[PDB]
RNA sequence: UGCGAAAGCAGUUGAAGACAAGUGCUUGUCGUUCGUUAUAAAUGGCCUCG
């Protein structure tokens, strides 16, 4: 004996990315301008919104931090690389520390310009030093040692500095964008205050990022274009965005069957993933209500639910989340001999396949034709049938009250071409098994007058779609 | 696979050593570390004259010379780039003998004269192997004596193979180490074959065997891949290392007809399995596996061409199939002036393609079983229908069919003895010769019938049979391989109906559609309006060809006043086969009060 | 199990106008924009929108007219006219390109599959013509 | 320097006699139950019940005395009834011969010969040293006698004496206990039970005293009875009709009892030794254990085949012996042995030899009788009419391919034979079927055919083949629909990729492409890719219109993808595309109608001669070594040389193969060695006087360029196919279902007696 | 049934004997023969181990 057969009844890359379902919007005061994740457990993210930052739990997602003490608009919450510190900017140009978890203390509050301070980021690679770009246009990185003097002072630029970089395994490179449409790359290790050289991408520069220690990403304008400082030549560009890109951001080593994802936000309202391995090229995207601004993702060891968020100009916040008898026990360990014979079930079977199993010829066709059941689902169960040679048998023992449902699936099932052929063969044979009562039955003729309209609606789409066939052939 | 036009390198200078131009191959010698696929530079001593570097590309050009007295001939040379003690050297050595008297070994290093030294040889030196890594000299000497030295010609070790008189000696390295064999004349045509392993003994025997019926005298031999290769009397001998056994013996027929002692001839490996030799002026890339001749090439302007060395493709590991050979071109004239000139070649994928069909070597029925069931003389009748009469019908049928023993007016399963081409080609000229004008012998419709019809009558065949019908129409159903230019240009002259619908079929059966279009391209605009005409005037076929005519005139040839009247027809035709359509598949297709009148 | 399925016609690896809407939607793929400007019905925009369509991107919108109707083939008719529109105004842009079948492959296949059912469906109309001529005469 | 040898079995051998039903089985269980002896048609297999393996084979070939004899194995008896491992063979001719298993066959056994004036013997039986035989002698009925045997010490001959005589026997059975006979005549018709050893049970009666009147009122099915079972006590005699219905009835005073579960014609009844339960089987697939007590019944569905034979056997009932048909291979009929294990109604031991599917029916092979006449099965009238036309159709009709396409793994060496809808991998090293795996969609065991479901068509698979490098196996399949219906004209050509790591034993489908090529039109030919081109993992498809396309195994994708194509639209057809590829992997030789091609693979379009001409028809084209291609016209084979574009040697093939086989079959009956040379096989109709049954086979070794032969051997059958191991030797077979090939002390008295202790 | 492709192109489906029923005659059948390439329908549907 044998088990009875079961009947019968997109992209790996892009499956794991619909499974952020989960889609809740936050509403915020201001623009959110930038947004954080924590390098460590529980990866709770930081939004930059307003006067104020506030820290979304990772499980809860809701706000368990608020930092208010910045007077006026907050232009960065970037974290450690231990995540105990959080340092962030302010349009009167201080830059202000702050330990994690704990709003009320400042650590360290350091007057870098004047001028606003649209970036503060922590070095990666070297803990102790933290990096402030203003609107001085001078990249001044400050120690947390010396809050009096910076270490280095990096100028050049003769436009706005909004994007600052460390490269992975650099510490002495740092990578600064201007408003110029010039990235410059820097020695600390150096004297510095002189690029090694600058990058020219032709338009203002928002948000430049080092996806690999020898590749970066600088994302500015309408396009963002991949750079390689061992030939310091861009060796990728994409343009697909319509607005201007603002933000972007990189993942690397996650559960995903791509290794590692670059997010980009558009200005749009689009934010895209591109796959770096197959030279960056379009995987999936989204589409939101305004113009996105901030875009992240959950790190690699996020250890939990993934999250992706992003910022929009109305404050609105956008979060898709993919969610991550004393012997009965004994199991033989000391025992000599272990044998096993417990069969699973089999999975629930549905009521068509039930009637068709148990020879229900006719139930099974009234199987197919009831409410709320879908239309694929519906061929395969015909297309058994069909395949069982119980086309007559089904249909020997109806009348109008009943054959009415198979004919109602029929007018829509002949439009479509799957079931055309399908809905053929069913509707000759009742024809050739009912033509008396045909006659007889009012509503049976109506029905079927209709029928005849449509496939004759058939006739003419095949008519015109051949004759598009035949000119394409003369086109090639 | 192609040979291209040698372009000069130099010209030889006129020393009488020179003047033998038989032996003239044997006074230039080519540098094996400078001369191989990736190398621009040659290096090349020329006997009397000097050891002088070329460079080949953009333009041949000398970059080097090193003078030689006129009294000496080079008798080794090898010249490589590497490092000593570290700057960069290129390192020349040269071994040089005067009289026989004595024998000079003398190395050279330059920087990209550091130093030149020199000592003497005790015989002379045949091969020049120079190691840049471990800074070793080594060279191979006809008395058996393989010295090793420094580049400061410091002897460090000697090996002796034990033999004298050595004859040919080649380097090779395989997985990284280097190798050398040695060839040494014995005699009763018999040879010893050492193989030598380079590293108390830096030099290590690995095997020696004597091998019997190889002879020298008449020999050109040359080593390729692990595969020694030997040429002698129109016959290359195939030899594989280590054990240097025989493999296989390809005999090269154009090699047989040469008179011994006038034709010059070279041989040279050029990539696996592949060859170069020379007859005079002509050079020739052999596949050896395949046995075909991949590229010919004669150089009309000059008497002989000699080939020195070539650059060998590893085409199993690289993609490149172009490589280079250098050899000496002698000049036609009172006064021969001798060239070196350098080769292009495509030596190609090394596929079978490449020798398809290119073979370089150039029938009757036979029963199945040699030895209770059930079954489902040309020349003399060849002779008998020669002798005939000039227009003869009946006599030269019944010669035909009474001999041959054939039944029915058409070919049939039972004349398969008679399928032999030739003489069905003669009889072909027979009749020909035999009967024109108006009166063609059955014999005709026989051959006509047949699937071995001679591709050679083929053409011009529908032209011979315009005037007689039934033999055009014959030709038509069952000639086989009539050009499809004929049964066009047929198909477009003619005005029969019936013979206008068979040519369609025979042309759609026999020929495809890409083949068909391009030959619809030629055809006059005049002819296809008129056939287009015809049929606005079994038809699916017809209409299909229609189809392949109207896409090969193209939407500018086509005319709008005759497209109205093409669309009308189209209109008219539409309209009739969807009535066939519907016609078609429906051939395939109690009262509770009754008022009723009783019949008593 | 998950076996993917495929056919042998698979020759991948061998005022008024919304112009602009369908321009941008095209270029950024952005499928909810486009899906709005198929909407549309009225034939006199669709050769309006598709006359002032970049020809360069006239060749890409074949692609996406042959994948949304190969997904629904009910909506084959409606966007069947824009596959005729596009190849009317750009016939001779589409003639300088080096390969289309290829590129159009999917067009090809669903312009191929869906003739397959004209044959057929003449054999129901006259099986079905049939017993309509009986029951309308008794 | 080659030699032919016998290596594989045959079907099992049954007791092929119309009359007889419920007494097929030959094969017997030992008295200690530990193994289990079945003839073949060619040997004796003695499989040890417990382990499930065959502890020991007989063949005949290796006795000289059973070479001579083997007529076929009428009955086995355990022991020798002359005189503990001892077995009695009794043929049909009357040959008795004492064997033994469990140890070495003596090369001079037993043999005797039982004396028969113009008899056949048909059966055997025991119950306690007194032996009994039952004979066929000559209204197309076959009449039986009854005889007594006894074995005589002086004489040592086994002496024959009459005891009973019944003609016109229709039908016969006997009991489990093999004490009792009943048999139906036409003296319609009269049963009639008799006991056998004793004069206790003499009955007779008219069946129509049994069928009901209604039965009268209806068709003859339900007046036609299929078989019969007896009890040991003899009280219940159970008869089945084709209608599918079961009647019992109480001898001793003719009371009827119906009980009707089986929908078409019932084919197997036995009675339980205590007689309380009936075991019942037919063409559902369906066994019934009928609880008549209450009856109730037992099912055990989905058996691989249709049930023909049916017996309990055991001291206590403990196994259930039965007989499996599959019907679907109308060809041949596939005859598998199953004991079953009572306790839990599982497969105890599974036996069946090679089952090849042949073009066209073979021998004197009818389908098995049903309640109506379909393809899988004949009607009452039906039988006759076509036994008379299938002989009359082998005689006089001149196509007579019974060709089997079969395959070769690589790798693992094993058998494969495209079955209807399956595969069976069988292993000719040690002759046993090791898998059965079902390739198709359809009705394959989801439920039994019967009445008009039996004329529904399965999938068919038509080529089945491997890669070279052989984890990949492809499969071209033609799925039938149904008859009176709209698209049921509209055949569909599906194709399928399926691989395998080799330590398991069941391929897992990873690619499915539907209608290749376009719609309704056949693959006529395919080729898997070498290993110099895509390393073994790339194929090529060709059509009856010359269309060719190559997939390959793309890694990005994960799964095989079209990579190249050409699609010369043909308007004319030929089945006959024969299909060759060189070992370097550039040209394709493409052999369309009449019409050669040579392809470059890189532009895969004609060599810029590539168009060669033929005489005829090609049926194959095949390259014996690189320089040297073979091709084979309907007429003639022809070898070329590529090298210079000139012919070898010709050699006529039309005296012997002109019509008989479909084009094709060449393909599967001429095959080549990659480095030898290459075999010719021509089979030929042998006949005394018009065409006769029997055919007679010719192999011939050919080298390379045909310029010889290297050795001609003769086998005395039709060999259905001949392949190229990858070894030196070629494995052929032959429509017996038969394998050959084609190749190159105080102390130790002590330890005696503890051991008989 | 022959050929062929899958579409289709041609060609068949006869005679004797016996039995049953109805009234020598009529019809229907054949575990009967010779020759030619040559609807169904006895209320009767598939085990159990979670």
């Amino acid at each position: 004996s044998t088990a009875r057969p079961r009947i019968i009844t997109t992209t790996p890359e892009q499956r794991y990315w619909r499974q952020y379902t989960s889609a809740q919007l936050v509403k915020e005061h201001n623009s959110v301008t930038h947004i954080s994740f924590n390098p460590q457990h529980p990866h709770d993210f930081a939004v930059t919104s307003s006067t104020r930052v506030q820290i979304f739990s990772s499980r809860t997602r809701q706000v368990i931090k608020t930092f208010s003490r910045f007077k006026d608009v907050v232009y960065s919450a970037s974290f450690r690389s231990d995540g105990k510190l959080l340092c962030a900017g302010d349009a009167t140009g201080l830059v202000s520390v702050y330990d994690s978890y704990n709003p009320r203390t400042i650590l360290l509050s350091i007057n870098a310009s004047t001028h606003p301070t649209h970036v503060t980021k922590f070095h990666t690679q070297d803990n102790k030093i933290l990096a402030t770009a203003s609107d001085d246009r001078v990249t001044r990185l400050w120690d947390i040692s010396n809050a009096y003097e910076p270490q280095l002072e990096l100028t050049g630029a003769t436009d706005y500095v909004r994007t600052l970089s460390f490269i992975p395994a650099a510490p002495h490179l740092v990578a600064t964008g201007s408003y110029d449409g010039l990235i410059r790359l820097y020695d600390t290790r150096s004297s510095g205050s002189t690029p090694i050289y600058s990058l020219n991408h032709d338009q203002p520069v928002e948000n430049v990022i080092a996806v690999s220690p020898t590749q970066i990403v600088s994302c500015g304008g309408n396009n963002f274009k991949v750079w390689d400082l061992t030939s310091n030549k861009k060796l990728y560009e994409r343009g697909n965005f319509n607005k201007a890109v603002t933000c972007l951001d990189y993942v690397e080593n996650f559960d995903s069957p791509m290794q590692s994802a670059l997010i980009a936000s558009s200005l749009d309202g689009h934010v895209k993933v591109f796959d770096p391995l197959d030279n960056f090229q379009v995987k999936f995207g989204w589409k939101f209500s305004g113009p996105v601004l901030s875009c992240a993702v959950s790190p690699s060891t996020a250890q939990g639910n993934r999250h992706l968020v992003a910022g929009l100009s109305s404050g609105l916040l956008a979060i898709r989340t993919k969610k991550k008898m004393r012997g009965s026990e004994y199991q033989g360990d000391q025992e000599h001999i272990i044998h096993n014979d417990k069969v699973r079930s089999q999975r629930r079977m549905r009521a068509f396949e039930r009637n068709i199993n148990q020879f229900k010829w006719s139930e099974a066709l009234d199987n197919a034709f009831v409410p709320g059941m879908a239309k694929e689902l519906t061929l395969t169960v015909l297309q058994e049938l069909r395949k069982r040679g119980k086309v007559r048998v089904a249909l020997y023992g109806r009348d109008e009250s009943t054959l009415e449902p198979l004919l109602n699936w029929c007018l829509k099932g002949i439009e479509d071409v799957r079931s055309a052929s399908i809905v053929a063969d069913w509707v000759a044979v009742v024809l050739e098994l009912y033509g008396n009562t045909l006659e007889s039955s009012p509503v049976l003729q109506e029905l079927m007058i209709d029928l005849k309209t449509k496939v004759r609606h058939e006739i003419h789409k095949s008519k015109e779609a051949q004759r598009i066939e035949g000119m394409l052939q003369l086109l090639t | 696979p192609s040979l291209s036009q040698p372009f000069r390198l130099a010209t030889l200078p006129k020393i009488a050593s020179l003047s033998n131009f038989s032996l003239q191959a044997d006074y230039v010698q080519v540098a094996d570390g400078t001369f191989n696929e990736s190398t621009n530079n040659i290096t090349l001593g020329i006997s009397g004259s000097s050891i002088s570097q070329y460079i080949i590309n953009p333009t041949p050009k000398l970059t080097f010379d090193y003078p030689i007295p006129s009294t000496n001939i080079i008798t080794a040379c090898n010249a490589e780039k590497g490092q000593a003690n570290k700057r960069n050297v290129e390192i020349w050595a040269f071994g040089l003998m005067v009289n026989k008297g004595n024998y000079t070994l003398n190395v050279i290093t330059k920087a990209l004269f550091l130093s030149q030294y020199k000592i003497k040889a005790k015989a002379k030196v045949m091969s020049i192997k120079i190691d840049t890594k471990n800074s070793l000299v080594i060279a191979i000497l006809q008395n058996g004596l393989i010295e090793i030295f420094d580049f400061k010609l410091t002897l460090l070790h000697s090996f002796d193979i034990s033999y004298d008189n050595l004859k040919y000696a080649k380097w090779f390295t395989e997985n990284g180490t280097e190798y050398v064999f040695v060839l040494c004349p014995l005699q009763d045509d018999k040879v010893c074959y050492k193989l030598l392993e380079l590293t108390s003994s830096p030099i290590k025997e690995l095997s020696s065997t004597i091998i019997e019926g190889f002879s020298f005298e008449n020999s050109k031999l040359c080593y390729q891949f692990g595969k020694l290769y030997k040429l002698n009397q129109g016959k290359i001998y195939i030899y594989s290392l280590p054990h240097c056994q025989l493999q296989q013996v390809i005999e090269f027929p154009m090699v047989d007809k040469l008179s011994p002692g006038d034709d010059l001839i070279s041989f040279q490996p050029v990539s696996v399995n592949r060859v170069l030799l020379t007859v005079n002026n002509v050079i020739y890339l052999l596949d050896l596996l395949h046995c075909s001749t991949l590229s010919q090439r004669e150089l009309t302007h000059v008497k002989t061409f000699q080939l020195l060395k070539s650059a060998v493709i590893n085409s199993e590991k690289s993609h490149n199939s172009k490589t280079i050979a250098i050899g000496i071109s002698t000049k036609n004239g009172p006064n021969p002036t001798s060239s070196l000139e350098i080769i292009n070649i495509d030596v190609g994928t090394n596929t079978l393609k490449d020798s398809l069909g290119k073979s370089f070597q150039v029938v009757i029925l036979k029963p199945l079983f040699d030895d209770r069931v059930k079954c489902n003389h040309c020349n003399e009748v060849i002779e008998k229908l020669s002798a005939l009469q000039d227009n003869d019908i009946t006599s030269f049928d019944d010669i035909f069919f009474k001999e041959l023993k054939i039944k029915e007016e058409h070919y049939t399963e039972k004349d398969r003895y008679i399928s032999d081409p030739g003489f069905l080609n003669k009889v072909l000229d027979l009749i020909f010769g035999k009967f024109s004008g108006n009166d063609y012998p059955k014999t005709l419709t026989f051959l006509l019938t047949h699937p071995l019809f001679p591709l050679s009558r083929t053409r011009n065949l529908l032209s011979l049979l315009r005037d007689q019908p039934r033999l055009f129409k014959q030709a038509i159903v069952t000639c086989p391989n009539l050009p499809l230019n004929e049964l066009l240009e047929e198909l477009f002259s003619i005005r029969n109906r019936e013979l206008l619908l068979d040519i369609s079929f025979r042309i759609l059966q026999d020929f495809t559609r890409d083949s068909i279009k391009q030959e619809m391209k030629k055809l006059s605009k005049l002819d296809v309006q008129n056939f287009i005409e015809f049929i606005t005037s079994q038809s699916t076929q017809l209409f299909q060809l229609l189809s392949l005519v109207l896409d090969s005139i193209g939407l500018f040839s086509l005319e709008g006043a005759l497209l109205e009247n093409l669309t009308l027809y189209i209109d008219k035709q539409v309209e009739i086969a969807e009535r066939n359509t519907e016609l078609w598949n429906l051939i395939d297709t109690l009262p509770t009060y009754t008022m009723e009148y009783l019949d008593i | 199990g998950n076996a993917r399925v495929t056919s042998g016609d698979n020759f991948k690896h061998v005022t008024g106008t919304v112009t602009v809407i369908l321009s941008q939607a095209l270029q950024s793929n952005d499928h909810s924009l486009l899906e709005t400007v198929l909407n549309n019905r009225d034939e006199r925009v669709i050769r309006d929108t598709i006359f002032r369509l970049k020809p360069a991107l006239a060749v890409i919108l074949l692609e996406r007219l042959a994948e949304r109707i190969a997904r629904q083939t009910h909506r084959q008719g409606p966007l069947n006219v824009w596959v005729k529109w596009c190849l009317i105004i750009h016939g001779g842009y589409l003639v300088s390109i080096p390969n289309l079948m290829s590129t159009l492959s999917s067009l090809h296949s669903t312009l191929k599959r869906r003739s397959d059912l004209l044959p057929r469906l003449l054999a129901l109309d006259a099986r079905l013509d049939c017993t309509i001529n009986k029951f309308k005469t008794l | 320097q080659y030699k032919l040898s016998v290596v594989s079995g045959g079907k099992p051998a049954l007791n092929n006699l119309s009359s007889v039903t419920g007494n097929k089985n030959i094969a017997r269980l030992s008295q200690d139950q530990r193994n289990y002896i079945i003839p073949f048609n060619n040997q004796i297999k003695v499989y040890s019940v417990e382990t499930r393996q065959c502890v020991k084979t007989l063949k005949f070939a290796n006795n000289s005395l059973l070479s001579g004899i083997f007529e076929s194995i009428v009955k086995i008896l355990l022991g020798d009834i002359t005189v503990a491992h001892l077995i009695t063979v009794f043929t049909n001719n009357g040959h008795v011969i004492v064997l033994n298993y469990k140890g070495k066959l003596v090369e001079s056994p037993k043999h005797f010969k039982i004396s028969l004036a113009d008899e056949k013997l048909a059966n055997v039986f025991h119950s306690e040293g007194n032996y009994r035989i039952l004979t066929t002698f000559k209204n197309s009925l076959q009449s039986y006698r009854l005889y007594a045997l006894t074995f005589d010490d002086a004489k040592k001959q086994f002496e024959v004496a009459h005891q009973a005589e019944w003609h016109n026997v229709i039908l016969s059975n006997i009991s489990s206990n093999g004490k009792l006979l009943a048999h139906m005549c036409k003296d319609h018709k009269s049963i009639s039970v008799v006991s056998l050893f004793d004069d206790s049970v003499n009955l007779s009666f008219p069946l129509g005293s049994i069928l009901s009147s209604q039965t009268q009122s209806l068709s003859y099915n339900t007046r036609y009875v299929s078989s019969m079972a007896i009890d040991n006590m003899g009280q219940q005699l159970a008869v089945g009709f084709a209608s599918g219905v079961i009647s019992i009835v109480s001898l001793a005073d003719l009371q009827i009892r119906l009980l009707k579960w089986h929908i078409d014609s019932v084919l197997s009844l036995s009675f339980s030794h205590d007689g309380s339960y009936l075991l019942s089987g037919g063409w559902e697939k369906v066994m019934s254990l009928w609880q008549l007590e209450t009856n109730s019944q037992q099912f055990l569905p989905r058996l691989n085949g249709i049930i023909i034979d049916c017996q309990v056997l055991g001291p206590q009932g403990n196994y259930y012996s039965l007989i499996l048909q599959m019907t679907e291979n109308n060809s041949n009929s596939d005859y598998q042995f199953l004991l079953l294990n009572a306790s839990d109604l599982t497969s105890k031991l599974s036996i069946n030899g090679p089952l090849p599917v042949f073009n066209s029916t073979i021998k004197h092979i009818q389908q098995p009788i049903s309640a109506m006449n379909t393809k899988n099965s004949n009607s009452i009238t039906s039988l006759n009419h076509s036994k008379k036309k299938q002989s009359r159709k082998l005689i006089k009709s001149r196509r007579q391919d019974f060709t089997t396409n079969v395959e070769i793994n690589p790798i693992n060496k094993n058998l494969y034979f495209p079955h209807i809808s399956a595969v069976q991998i069988f292993d000719f090293y040690k002759n046993e079927q090791v898998n059965y795996q079902y390739l198709t969609s359809g009705v394959n065991n989801s439920m039994g055919k019967v009445r008009f479901e039996l004329n529904l068509q399965d999938p068919i698979i038509t080529d089945l083949k491997f890669t070279k490098d052989g984890q990949w196996m492809i499969t071209y399949e033609i799925e039938y629909p149904p008859n009176d219906l709209l698209s049921s004209k509209d055949l569909t050509h599906i194709l399928k990729f399926w691989t395998k790591n080799d330590n398991e034993t069941n391929w897992n489908l990873k690619t499915k492409v539907i209608n290749p090529h376009g719609i309704s039109v056949p693959i006529t030919k395919i080729l898997p890719s070498p290993r110099s081109v895509n390393n073994s993992q790339g194929c090529l498809t060709a059509d009856n219109n010359g269309g060719l396309k190559f997939w390959s195994f793309d890694s990005h994708e994960s799964n095989w993808c079209l990579k190249k194509i050409s699609l010369p639209n043909f308007n004319h057809f030929s089945n006959s595309v024969s299909l060759a590829w060189s070992q370097d992997g550039s040209l394709i030789f493409h052999g369309f109608d009449d019409k050669l091609q040579i392809l470059d693979f890189d532009t895969f379009k004609k060599f810029e001669v590539s168009e060669f001409t033929l005489d005829s028809e090609i049926q194959t084209v095949k390259l014996i070594n690189d320089t040297n291609l073979i091709v084979a016209t309907r007429t003639t084979l022809n070898a070329i040389n590529l090298l210079r574009g000139q012919v070898i040697n010709s050699f006529d093939l039309y005296p012997f193969v002109n019509g008989v086989y479909k084009n094709g079959h060449m393909d599967r009956l001429i095959t080549c060695d990659e480095r030898t040379g290459n075999i010719a096989l021509v089979i030929n109709q042998q006949l005394t006087d018009v065409p006769t049954i029997n055919y007679k086979s010719r192999i011939i070794i050919f080298d390379s360029d045909l310029s010889t032969k290297l050795g001609n051997f003769t086998h005395h059958e039709y060999i259905s196919w001949i392949g190229w191991n990858y070894d030196t030797d070629f494995i052929f077979l032959d429509i017996e279902s038969t394998l050959g090939v084609v190749g190159t002390s105080n102390s130790d008295i002590f330890a005696e007696q503890l051991h008989k202790l």
